[PDB]
């Protein structure tokens, strides 16, 4: 790692962060639209909004490579995919 | 319209509460650490380094995240396509209140994103903090303004592949004149300033030069060979950003 | 795009990742039959996983031509396993 | 009451959440394909499983024989009692599944990746004649490397399952290079499929008997006899460095 390639990992970082905290938004738009209670411990939407807030809040600060960005993302993905599907099952 | 019951931000609020909680442990001797400067200079740099800092164990809290967390979010998106700020940060703004509030009780280490180009959020903020037995600190992020203005332009051109229906840059004065006088009016115990390369550039600890000043010549020197490679970089990736 | 070598070596990683994600599968059943959820209950949050993580097993990872992608499914994998290990423990709590 | 005698309501639960997985995302015609697999475990079978999902895009049914073990009714007590020889008592559910999906899916019309049981010449004479009989374009795809690079590959999986899980050698599986060429002529000279296909480990098509006109068994041969190219000879290279690795 040098200056650039780090930067560059803090811009990735970035990204992921941001595009975690549009899908924990939206899980809690999800959620509350189920009555699911936050702490529902459970319940697995609960799961997926704990597990990746724990990433946001800490986890991806303390990522030290392009690989595991690459995992976090494709993490993203799969909560996504499913949550597209549950919202077009609701608006149906 | 906009409005939001008191049950909504209390749902919002215990939750985030629950949140933010989760694997960090309290302290007897808790630390609070303010972030200022440009907002595409990363600032997501000093997350990288005080979370690898404090192993895991800090708190933080950025205002901007909050927002989608309005109660009518996706009504006041489906019209004002960009102009949603002003109805968002009036309840965004009360739910950092309210964190800093109640952590700074329960006694965990906090990491908060400031608002540097004003004098007063800040100064009112780690006097509060403070009172509650807090080791105050100041963390800024420095590097040549036209980078800065670059990566916004970078970040806004990934904020328009997402969904087309989705700044604070020109600061340098404000910013540099905001620094000394908080560094006179002695508000922080240890003051930071940090490179994009998460270098400590200034550390007041060590340091006795003015903060103050340690930013001029950051921004107003002459450019280091790697920041004008960085700006290639941007020179790059924009003009694939130009038609992607 | 690819070496004979590096295109060899992209096939043991898909192999190894189908086999992980087969084996998290067949642990996902197990949970879910402990559960009492019906085979079919699409309507269950953890038949969507199921469904989700099936479906890739069975089409989606044979249609992955670069490394990167590999990792994407891999830390997908993971999640997966991490509210695996939380559910089976809360069934011993 | 043995420890790996599952009731038939366990085995037909199963069944019935298999074909519902295996089943979603795929469509059906009255013009369906099924392509055998042969060629040794460490061969790489793998590639096909590539070459052809790409090929039917997303709509052939790959069936893993193993992928089913897992799923027997009392799996985990098997292993945390016979570690690796569970095996011995779980292929008795698993071929049951195999047998079982095969059945089903073939009367339902959905195209079909199935591995052969190309070291038995009676196995795959029995199942193609039977997929023929419901309409099947029956097929042999054929995957054909270098015996020793097979073996190689087949010695960095064992000791890469073993640091996986240390309770899940290339003589249990088998060395069926005669046998794999004999029957392939055997099937050949019966003109049972109506395809042919040989591929390599690049995804190449080396042989494709609707296009070429010498035996499929011949082409085989040569592979498994001819002079090594750099590119194999590179394999066995990378063989060497990535097993002084896992051990």
């Amino acid at each position: 790692l040098n200056p650039v390639e780090d930067y560059e990992l803090t811009l990735k970082i970035e990204i992921v962060k941001e595009r975690g905290a549009n899908l924990l938004s939206r899980l809690y738009r999800y959620q509350d639209s189920q009555g699911i209670s936050i702490d529902d411990e459970s319940n697995p939407w609960i799961l997926m909004s704990d597990d990746l807030s724990d990433l946001i809040h800490t986890n991806i600060y303390l990522v030290e490579t392009f690989d595991e960005i690459e995992r976090y993302s494709g993490y993203l993905d799969g909560i996504e995919r499913m949550l597209e599907i549950s919202e077009k099952r609701m608006v149906a | 319209i906009q409005d939001y019951t008191d049950s909504e931000f209390k749902h919002a609020l215990a939750r985030n509460l629950r949140s933010l909680t989760r694997g960090k442990k309290s302290s007897k001797q808790p630390i609070a650490i303010l972030l200022g400067g440009q907002s595409g200079a990363g600032k997501t740099t000093i997350h990288r380094i005080k979370q690898k800092e404090f192993q895991g164990n800090i708190v933080i809290i950025d205002g901007d995240s909050f927002r989608s967390q309005h109660p009518h979010y996706l009504e006041l998106q489906q019209e004002y396509g960009k102009d949603s700020v002003e109805y968002t940060k009036d309840f965004a703004g009360k739910m950092v209140e309210s964190l800093v509030t109640k952590l700074s009780s329960l006694g965990y280490n906090l990491l908060i994103e400031g608002t540097l180009r004003t004098v007063d959020v800040p100064k009112k903020t780690a006097q509060l903090l403070k009172n509650k037995g807090y080791e105050v600190q100041l963390a800024l992020i420095a590097t040549k303004p036209e980078l800065s203005y670059l990566s916004t332009l970078i970040r806004y051109e990934e904020l328009y592949i997402i969904n087309p229906n989705q700044h604070h840059d020109f600061i340098v004065n404000h910013l540099v004149d905001n620094t000394r006088k908080l560094e006179e009016l002695a508000i922080f115990e240890r003051i930071q300033i940090y490179q994009r390369d998460r270098s400590c550039v200034y550390d007041s600890k060590e340091n006795t030069t003015s903060a103050a000043d340690v930013l001029q010549e950051l921004f107003f020197g002459e450019w280091s060979q790697v920041e004008k490679e960085m700006l290639q970089v941007g020179e790059k990736r924009l003009n694939e950003l130009l038609e992607k």
